[PDB]
């Protein structure tokens, strides 16, 4: 299956004389694996997965130098994005950055994007060359990186080391990031109003999170008022997910949920059992 | 008719950061001397000269008496446009000289209207009657349609329009007769998602990436007049739009070294319906369910109780515990949510006293939706 | 500015046998800005010593958190998730159901 | 050391004390003089005892900048003598800009003031022109002279006064020979041409040259492309490399050249050219022969007037496949090679599919008239048209006179005969006046369509 590598940077200015609180986390698929956090004392980037322990200090202080560095380049854009927006206490710049990969292991997207207040301030296109920006800030900082073919470095970088990495840290952290544990669906009957039944299919235990939950009536899709609940973690670095159609009671095993997921090698069929 | 539009001048301050002055947009009447602006900077202040005639009808419509439209402008040096799809529009390893000298971008930007628009200021103010900047518009790109609300399942149409007049050049005019080639690109950037939905270059047949999601637009100049000014159309035509697709929809028209954008906030919307039963099986009264199915977006829902009098009596907030369910989400991209209240053991008569939940949310009126239990 | 309100989950990490030991969670996601005040509450009391994630983040720009606890669900205790956020105009409590 | 600034109070004056420079007109806007800048430097320090490089702001200095007719930055000329001596087209960096210039700053003519010179001068891989002269007090001197330095781009020239020379190529003191590239002689023709003509003057030693420099099959490269490319031409793409598959490539121009003399002799005019499909792998797009690339080469040929044909058969070794191509063509009987998605499979009605492959073969079906409409996939117009196009085709699906059809201009080359300003434009072609089609330009209503279709329909239309 498709596999990513994500970094996380986010700057909050704080109201008063106190400087912004900048946290940096990298993300495979979607597992945290290092942090840093400029409010921790001794800010260093810290192995988050027991998989990264391998690494040894060079890597650390190469790493936890970036960091700093980073630090110092939000707290500047900060006091510019104040200044044109003209706000007077608490605001946030974001950085995501990192490379998608598909099941050949290959780059099938690159990122790099920020964003301020939660909004979309400039993003690196699919092409790796040109850039997006709605408002007049951002089009302006869009012409000066255009001038200095920012874009050039990030293609350079997102296309090479991204990947790299990306292959080193799949490979080093594979007993969990490669791990497949298969969805354990069972479903449940609960009376509704009058002459009704909501037939509720669970998913529990599974890894990755992807998965797809459909129920039918006689092998036809339901659709219209069929209902899910997002994805959720139970906590122990599985995942949970149900599906729920209300029917009439007494036509309940007319019905029938499939799920779909990696860890299965065909599709589960399920229905209601006393 | 706004005949004066106040703007913002937007600079990179030495690099240390973006600064803003005041300016000013006077939209020649042409008759009669300019109103004198001694609070404003010379060079900020400019004559408004625009022979395709765009940025002022823009502002004719405008309905008197309306707030003042934001406004703010920048200067910028023409690049070729980076995009591939867009590498037929200037094939030589050049820059015209027609496009010397300095250029400002307009952008102004109302409930009713979004508009940029590329001018070219002369290099010092004139001194007398007025000191005042002399200014001629190039290229105007405008929506009436700045924030298009679609019902889910509907289709949008994006507006869009356009006018060029061709730069005075030093020498060597084109003689080439007939409007040129353009560019159109519409993409979305929502919430860290972005793609390019379609583009197109009429008056060169090469190939385009293919258009997205059903998208289609109406790209093409509305004459051929030999000389000019040209006016055009952009709109975008989006079918059966779903939740994914709301957000920024960034239209830029493209033309060699000039690029002229526009931004749309598309809100898609679904009104939520609103029916009250007993949560329990008819059930210390029983706990009762309000529930509130397939409306899009999920935030701005609230959900009050009430208990309404009967004859004589009134509605007041009613008592107990209340709480919300999770989300629960649909195949179109709408949800639904239950609101539950526990009323508290009933200890007095209360005739024609019902129970009724009330919701509101964007896609509602002021006075919401509401229902009472089916006494059935 | 682009202000989003938190969606709430409460759940059991496994299916909840009375008696039985259990973690209670409540999943608070797909928010922004950050700065978040979340609870666990039993019988309407402020569950203490509940332990949370670190502040986690995702490709749309939002942001979320896992606070969870141990806990033995009987038949009469009930719980819920109490949230409050800037996007809110009072906290917003979830409660429990055991079968959601 | 530095660039020389000019400006309009200083062109005129400056321009001569040399004997050429090379000036740069930019603007400080224009990216492309933005990058030049470092390189231009980098060039005049380096070329500092040799040429001037020279920059002209033509935000400023705008009587000088048009002086010289400058549209674009940045635009690079040669001054010889402070007098427009041709542009500087190569690449816009240090090691091109000081590479052309050194080959400018010598003289027009070489002259060969010894045997063992000129025997150099000749084993150049690119053909020499050789002026045979006693002395430098002729006429004829003087206006090769004046041929050289006219031509001096385009070719080689040199001169000399060696008597054992002048004796052996010419019988008056006054001759000049064209030797053409000893790793190109061959059978068809002589490796050297002697200049014929009574008088010499540098008029007549331009046309001498043009019409005898090449041959029957040059060996075309990026310098003489734009002398050979032009008029009705062949070129056979391969791996033509004269350092290391010199039997191989001179195998396959021979085989060409074979061919050619057939056709030739025969009175049949056509040029024809060798070429490597490593340097000019773009042109191969314009014919389609990307993937067609190996060893084995591949052959198109290209009109005057823009026509393309392209050859199918594999090239056999024996030169068969060339020559029934060749055959073909002379007899008109080769489809010219366009722009064009795959025809489809089935192409049942209500409304035809048309590719410009099959484009003549429908809507040029003389007898049969045709509604052509040329559409974009990105355009509303067209997408509210299609469902009302199809509903006509079916009204129109018994008459068979009367055919409804449909192309992607943006995926497939539109005929010169028909031309597409915006979209949609629809064209309908008479029954015989197929060569001179009309617009529609009328109201894009069903009703609209069936009702202009009883006026230019020669026959009677079949409303369904
Ligand atoms: C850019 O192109 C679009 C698409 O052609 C234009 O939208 C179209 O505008 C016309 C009016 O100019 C609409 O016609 C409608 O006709 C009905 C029936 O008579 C009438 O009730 C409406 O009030 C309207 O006049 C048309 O429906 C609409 N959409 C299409 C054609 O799909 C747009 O106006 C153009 N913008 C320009 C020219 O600035």
């Amino acid at each position: 299956g498709p596999h990513s590598m994500r970094y996380f940077e986010t700057a909050v200015s704080r109201p008063g004389l106190e400087e912004p609180r900048y946290i940096s986390v990298g993300y495979v698929d979607n597992k945290e694996f290092v942090r840093f956090d400029s409010d921790a004392e001794n800010p260093r980037y810290e192995p988050r997965a027991p998989w990264m322990e391998q690494e040894g200090p060079e890597y650390w202080e190469r790493e936890t130098q970036k960091a700093k560095g980073q630090e110092q380049w939000f707290r500047v854009s900060l006091r510019n994005l104040l200044g044109y927006y003209n706000q007077s206490g608490s605001h946030t710049l974001q950085q995501m950055s990192g490379c998608d990969l598909g099941s050949d292991w290959r780059l099938l997207r690159g990122y790099l994007q920020f964003a301020y207040e939660g909004r979309d301030y400039i993003a690196l296109n699919e092409d790796l060359k040109t850039w997006t920006a709605a408002d007049m800030a951002a089009q302006i900082t869009r012409r000066k990186w255009e001038q200095s073919g920012a874009a050039e470095h990030y293609k350079a970088y997102l296309e090479g080391e991204c990947v790299e990495w990306l292959h080193r840290y799949l490979k080093n952290g594979n007993a969990t990031l490669l791990r497949t544990d298969s969805p354990k669906a069972h479903v449940t009957h609960h009376p509704r109003s009058k002459g009704e039944v909501t037939l509720r299919c669970w998913a529990l235990g599974f890894y990755p999170a992807d998965i797809t939950l459909t129920w039918q009536l006689n092998g036809e899709e339901l659709t219209q008022d069929m209902e899910l609940v997002e994805t959720r973690p139970a906590g122990d670095g599985t995942f949970q997910k149900w599906a729920s159609v209300v029917v009439p009671l007494g036509k309940e095993q007319n019905y029938t949920c499939r799920v779909y997921h990696e860890g299965l090698p065909e599709p589960l069929t399920l229905r209601w059992e006393p | 008719g706004p005949a004066v539009i106040e703007c913002w001048f937007v600079e990179d301050a030495s690099g240390k950061g973006l600064a803003k002055r005041p300016g000013a947009l006077l939209l020649r009447q042409g008759p009669g001397e300019p109103p004198p602006r001694p609070d404003l900077d010379p060079e900020l202040y400019l004559s408004v000269h625009d022979p395709a005639g765009a940025l002022q009808a823009a502002f004719r419509r405008y309905p008197r008496g309306a707030p003042a439209p934001h406004c703010e402008m920048s200067r910028f040096v023409p690049l070729p446009a980076s995009a591939k799809w867009a590498s037929g529009l200037t094939p030589a390893q050049n820059c015209p000289r027609a496009l010397d000298g300095a250029w400002l971008m307009v952008s102004i930007s109302s409930p009713v209207l979004s508009l940029s628009s590329l001018l070219r200021p002369q290099p010092e103010p004139q001194q007398e009657p007025v000191l005042i900047t002399m200014a001629t518009v190039v290229l105007t790109v405008l929506t009436h349609t700045p924030a298009p609300r679609v019902r889910l399942g509907q289709d949008a149409l994006l507006d869009l329009s356009f006018a060029y007049m061709p730069p005075t050049s030093e020498a060597a005019s084109s003689l080439a007769p007939g409007p040129p080639p353009f560019g159109l690109e519409w993409r979305r950037q929502h919430l860290g998602k972005g793609h390019l939905l379609l583009a197109a270059t009429p008056g060169l047949n090469g190939q385009m990436p293919a258009a997205q999601e059903g998208a289609v637009a109406f790209a093409a100049w509305d004459d051929d007049e030999p000389w000019g000014p040209w006016t055009g159309n952009g709109t975008f035509w989006l079918p059966r739009v779903q939740p994914f697709q709301e957000g920024t929809y960034l239209a830029t028209i493209h033309l060699p070294y000039l690029q002229g954008q526009v931004t749309l906030e598309l809100a898609v919307y679904k009104p939520p319906k609103v029916s009250l039963m007993p949560a329990t099986l008819a059930r210390a009264p029983p706990e009762l369910l309000c529930l509130v199915s397939h409306f899009y977006p999920s935030g701005g829902l609230e959900v009050e109780w009430e208990l309404r009098g009967g004859p004589g009596g009134r509605s007041q907030k009613a008592e107990g515990q209340r709480w919300l369910s999770a989300l629960r989400h649909h195949s179109d991209g709408s949800v639904s949510l239950s609101g539950h209240l526990q009323p508290p053991p009933v200890t007095t008569e209360q005739h024609g006293a019902r129970y009724a939940c009330r919701i509101h949310h964007p896609s509602l009126p002021a006075s919401g939706r509401s229902a009472e239990v089916t006494l059935e | 500015m682009i202000q989003r309100t938190p969606k709430i989950q409460v759940y059991s990490r496994h299916p909840a046998e009375n008696g039985k030991s259990n973690f209670l969670n409540c999943y608070v996601s797909g928010f922004h800005p950050s700065d978040i005040e979340v609870d666990l509450l039993k019988n309407g009391e402020r569950i203490e010593k509940v332990e949370h994630s670190d502040l986690s983040f995702s490709k749309d720009w939002s942001f979320y958190l896992l606070y969870y606890t141990e806990f033995t669900p009987t038949e009469k205790d009930e719980y819920a998730c109490r949230v409050n956020h800037v996007t809110l105009s009072q906290p917003k409590i979830v409660k429990w159901d055991r079968d959601m | 050391s530095d660039v020389l600034e000019l400006t309009d109070d200083n062109f005129e004056s400056r321009i001569s004390d040399t004997g050429l420079m090379l000036v740069e007109f930019f603007a400080p806007w224009c990216g492309h003089a933005k990058r030049l800048a470092p390189e231009y430097e980098a060039a005049a320090t380096r070329l500092k005892g040799i040429v001037p490089l020279a920059k002209v702001d033509c935000t400023a200095n705008t009587n000088t900048c048009n002086k010289y007719g400058v549209s674009g930055y940045p635009t690079l000329k040669i001054f010889r003598d402070g007098e427009e001596a041709g542009a500087y087209d190569g690449p816009r960096t240090a090691d091109g800009i000081v590479s052309h210039l050194k080959k400018q700053a010598g003289p027009a003519s070489v002259p060969l003031r010894t045997e063992e010179e000129f025997k150099k001068f000749i084993s150049d891989k690119d053909a020499s022109i050789v002026g045979f002269f006693d002395d430098s007090f002729s006429e004829a001197h003087s206006e090769f002279l004046k041929a050289a330095s006219n031509l001096r781009d385009n070719y080689r020239f040199a001169h000399t006064n060696v008597e054992s020379l002048v004796n052996e190529y010419d019988d008056n003191g006054e001759g000049i020979i064209l030797f053409r590239p000893s790793h190109l002689t061959n059978k068809f023709e002589d490796k050297t041409v002697a200049y014929t003509e009574q008088k010499m003057t540098s008029g007549k030693i331009k046309k001498f040259i043009q019409e005898n420099i090449f041959g029957i099959c040059p060996h075309m490269t990026e310098d003489n492309k734009d002398l050979i490319q032009g008029k009705d031409l062949l070129i056979a793409y391969y791996d033509v490399d004269y350092e290391k598959n010199a039997k191989g490539s001179n195998y396959w121009r021979n085989r060409v050249m074979m061919v050619a003399k057939k056709f030739l002799d025969a009175g049949h005019k056509l040029n024809f050219a060798v070429a490597s499909r490593k340097t000019f792998s773009h042109e191969l797009s314009d014919f389609g022969l990307e993937s067609t690339a190996g060893e084995i080469p591949v052959v198109a040929i290209r009109t005057a007037k823009g026509e393309k044909f392209v050859m199918q058969e594999e090239f056999s070794r024996d030169g068969k496949a060339l020559e029934r191509f060749l055959q073909d063509y002379f007899d008109g009987n080769l489809k010219r090679y366009l722009k064009s998605e795959p025809i489809p499979e089935s192409n049942d009605g209500p409304v035809k599919v048309v590719v410009a492959e099959n484009f003549d073969e429908i809507v040029n079906n003389e007898n049969k008239d045709v509604l052509i409409e040329f559409y974009a996939p990105w355009c509303g117009h067209c997408k509210n048209l299609e469902p009302k196009y199809k509903e006509l085709g079916e009204k129109l699906s018994k008459d068979p006179n009367i055919v409804i059809a449909k192309m992607d201009a943006t995926a497939n080359d539109v005929p010169s005969p028909y031309e597409v300003r915006g979209f949609p434009t629809i064209y309908f072609s008479p029954a015989n006046k197929k060569l001179n089609p009309k617009k529609y330009e009328g109201g894009r209503e069903l009703s609209d369509f069936i009702s202009y279709l009883q006026r230019e329909a020669t026959n009677p239309p079949v409303i369904q």
